[PDB]
């Protein structure tokens, strides 16, 4: 499976943003997936994951403000993200587990042995009054 | 009188002891290699549950390995390794006993921990904090233990044999409670509050039960048998062949204890990331590098 992320750009402070994580020829069905994010000098950190359970976790950073659901068919995995902040601005990724029960147990661990991820997309939080203080 | 009980203690000794740890070292030494080889071939980032494992695997080999000299000294009825080897792997073998008991709460902790914060955010999920509190554990099991040595006053006897048995009998009965009962109810507690955590919204509670299980079963009739053992040698203690039939039941129940070091390395394969699937593709790619030439692929291909 080959992995590519959509949506992102700028997004003012309490703007929303919907990306997608989509693979070209194939079904996510026997996948979970998870969203990641890394900001500029810091560790890669997990955000939101989903099993081919339909299960769905959350870091304590975006609970209450994101949402990952699979479309109809199940081809895709979207991250919705709502009330959105600077320290949202990172590169969100999205990787696939063909084990589908087992990445959102612990995101932050078992993303160490995924070998599929996408190729990033930029998310970048921030309003004109900040760039013309 | 008890003459009896006497000439079965010296069979229990010779024949089941040998024969019991003699298995338990083959099944211990392979089961713990697999997995020790499996985390330092296979894990390139390790969470809490590695870190405790790992160390779990380190207190089984640490006491493994001195299985062929307790077989051998059982065997032929004659401790020929000095009194150095005798304190030492008396050390080990309760170190063994205590510390798996500690590190399998701490993995409970670290399992209920991820139930409600999958993303290990908080200081108590962290790999560096893991190493800390295994340190801890060593440091703790070690001064619990260390009190036994006043008891080795008066060839390998097992500890409940030497010493004055009245503050002996003290020492064994804190011993199984800071030791055994104390880490079991705190599983049992952790236990408890994964059931609550599940019923409010199975897979996470099976290490668990199997720890609060095997330790409950395996751990169970060896520190009865201990306490009424040193207790069987008080003055106090009635005359008669009760005393030679309870240092019977005592050994028995010894290999049964010590099977922990051979089937705790069962809790690798209840963490949920697919441990035995990743030995089996890392053993399948070493017999799929002999056929297929990778230095000839890149350089024609
Ligand atoms: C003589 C063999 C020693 C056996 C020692 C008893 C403890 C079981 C683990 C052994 C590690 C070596 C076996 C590795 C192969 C995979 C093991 C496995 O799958 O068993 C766990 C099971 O999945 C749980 O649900
Ligand atoms: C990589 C897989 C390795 C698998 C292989 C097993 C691991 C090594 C330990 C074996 C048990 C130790 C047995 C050696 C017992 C010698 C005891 C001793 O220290 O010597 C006594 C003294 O010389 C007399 O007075
Ligand atoms: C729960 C499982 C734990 C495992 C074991 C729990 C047993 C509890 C206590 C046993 C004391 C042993 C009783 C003492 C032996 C018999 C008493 C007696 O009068 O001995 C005379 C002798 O047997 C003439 O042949
Ligand atoms: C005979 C008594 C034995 C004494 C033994 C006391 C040791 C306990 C202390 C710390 C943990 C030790 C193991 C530390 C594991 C190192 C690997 C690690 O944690 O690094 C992960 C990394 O991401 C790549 O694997
Ligand atoms: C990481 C900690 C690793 C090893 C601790 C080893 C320290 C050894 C301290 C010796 C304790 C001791 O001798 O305990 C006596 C016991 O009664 C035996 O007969
Ligand atoms: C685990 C918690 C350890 C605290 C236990 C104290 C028991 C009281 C005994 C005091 C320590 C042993 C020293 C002693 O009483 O003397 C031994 C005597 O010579 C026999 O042969
Ligand atoms: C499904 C199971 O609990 C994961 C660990 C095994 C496969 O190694």
């Amino acid at each position: 499976v080959q992995l590519v992320e959509s949506g992102g750009g700028l997004v003012q402070p309490g703007g929303s943003l919907r990306l997608s994580c989509e693979a070209s020829g194939y079904t996510l069905a026997n996948y979970a997936i998870g969203w990641f994010r890394q900001a500029p000098g810091k560790e890669r950190e997990g955000v939101s994951c989903i099993s081919s359970g339909g299960s769905t976790v959350y870091s304590e950073s975006v609970k209450d403000r994101f949402t990952i659901s699979r479309d109809n068919a199940k081809k895709i995995v979207y991250l919705q993200m709502n009330s959105l902040q600077p320290e949202d601005t990172a590169v969100y990724y999205c990787a696939a587990d063909p084990f589908g029960e087992r990445l959102c147990i612990d995101p932050n661990t078992f993303a160490g042995y995924l070998e599929t991820w996408g190729q990033g997309t930029q998310v970048t939080v921030s309003s004109l009054e900040v760039l013309f203080q | 009188s008890c003459e009896n009980w006497l000439a079965l203690e010296n069979i229990l000794k010779k024949y089941y002891l040998s024969a019991f740890y003699g298995i338990e070292f083959i099944v211990g030494m392979l089961g713990n290699f697999t997995v020790v080889f499996g985390y330092l071939f296979c894990m390139k980032n390790w969470n809490s549950s590695n870190v405790y494992l790992f160390n779990l695997s380190i207190s089984d080999l640490a006491f493994l390995c001195t299985l062929p000299m307790l077989i051998r000294s059982y065997a032929t009825g004659n401790w020929t390794y000095g009194d150095v080897l005798c304190i030492s792997n008396r050390y080990v073998l309760h170190a063994n006993l205590y510390t798996s008991i500690l590190f399998l709460t701490f993995i409970s902790i670290d399992r209920y921990l991820l139930m409600k914060f999958p993303f290990r955010e908080h200081i108590l999920q962290k790999k560096e904090f893991a190493i800390l509190i295994s340190l801890a554990v060593w440091v703790l099991v070690t001064l619990e233990v260390l009190p036994m040595l006043t008891f080795i006053t008066s060839s390998c006897v097992d500890y409940a044999s030497s010493g004055n048995p009245k503050y002996s009998l003290i020492y064994s009965l804190c011993l199984t409670l800071l030791g055994f009962l104390i880490p079991l109810s705190v599983m049992c507690f952790f236990y408890y509050k994964m059931v609550v955590f599940l019923k409010k919204r199975n897979k996470p509670l099976r290490l668990v039960v199997l720890a609060v299980v095997i330790f409950s079963v395996l751990f169970t009739p060896y520190h009865i048998m201990r306490n009424v053992r040193i207790a069987s040698r008080l003055d106090s203690w009635p005359q008669g062949c009760s005393q030679k039939a309870i240092k019977c039941l005592y050994i028995l129940t010894r290999p049964l204890a010590f099977l922990n070091s051979a089937v705790n390395p069962i809790f690798y394969f209840l963490v949920g990331d697919h441990f035995r699937d990743m030995l089996f593709s890392k053993l399948r790619q070493y017999f799929k590098s002999l056929t297929s030439f990778r230095l000839l692929e890149v350089l024609f291909q």
